[PDB]
């Protein structure tokens, strides 16, 4: 019963747009923790109402008070569509939070192969290697898919010629 | 002879444990202590105490931080 905030997520996409039209520009207040409307909206899933917000002037390169970019939350939601238009606006995937969590780490943490592809489809490299190598390859090698492993390694890893040019060439 | 007497699966990795091996029940759903991972700290939680909030799970500690001031 959070009044408009609760009624807003009621799916009444019309009720959230209704108070968002603040002719005084103030109701655009976040939360005591600094949560922004865009933040909550990003995880809600109503691409419509949030899409328009991002057009009002809200930037995607925003860090919540807890340190969390919408990119993470976006993939942590499961809305393939929002991700595509949300990740194609500034491609701030090359901008992790404070722990280094890349949108792909979370994308596979839940189970989104499609979106995971569009992420490395820029160059994020699926073989990034988190802080301890905690990358989808391992979380994917556990279930034993082998399906995305080959596609992942078929990008340039399994057939890796012995790298050189950095050991016997000078002294 | 075949076999594969698997039964009961992780409620998060969908693995299949023999469940007095390493399976963890929290509320009524089963999770490997491997499925016991903090979404921030999703490195396994030490001593296995975890708290779930809004679709993401955080040790209580972080959960309050998102859920309350600090
Ligand atoms: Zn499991
Ligand atoms: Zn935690």
């Amino acid at each position: 019963m959070d009044d408009i905030f609760t009624q807003c997520r009621e799916g009444n996409a019309v009720a959230v747009r209704l108070w968002l039209d603040n002719t005084e520009n103030d109701l655009n207040q976040g939360d005591d923790h600094g949560f922004s409307p865009l933040h909550w909206a990003c995880r809600e899933g109503r691409s419509a109402v949030v899409e328009m917000l991002i057009m009002r002037g809200a930037r995607i390169n925003v860090m919540n008070r807890g340190d969390d970019t919408p990119l993470h939350l976006a993939a942590s939601h499961g809305h393939r569509d929002i991700v595509q238009k949300l990740l194609q606006y500034k491609a701030d995937i090359n901008a992790v939070n404070e722990h280094g969590n890349v949108p792909l780490h979370y994308a596979c943490f839940w189970g989104q192969d499609q979106v995971a592809e569009d992420l490395v489809a820029n160059g994020a490299l699926v073989s990034i290697c988190n802080k301890y190598g905690e990358m989808p390859v391992d979380k994917a090698k556990a279930p034993l898919r082998e399906l995305l492993r080959e596609r992942a390694e078929k990008m340039g890893q399994n057939l890796n010629r012995i790298p050189y040019k950095d050991t016997f060439w000078k002294g | 002879m075949a076999n594969a007497l698997a039964s009961a699966t992780c409620e998060r990795c969908k693995g299949g444990f023999a469940p007095a091996e390493k399976i963890v029940n929290s509320n009524g759903e089963l999770y490997h202590e491997q499925c016991f991972v903090c979404a921030q700290c999703f490195q396994q939680f030490p001593e296995g105490l975890f708290y779930e909030f809004e679709g993401r799970k955080y040790c209580e500690h972080d959960f309050q931080m998102l859920f309350a001031p600090c």
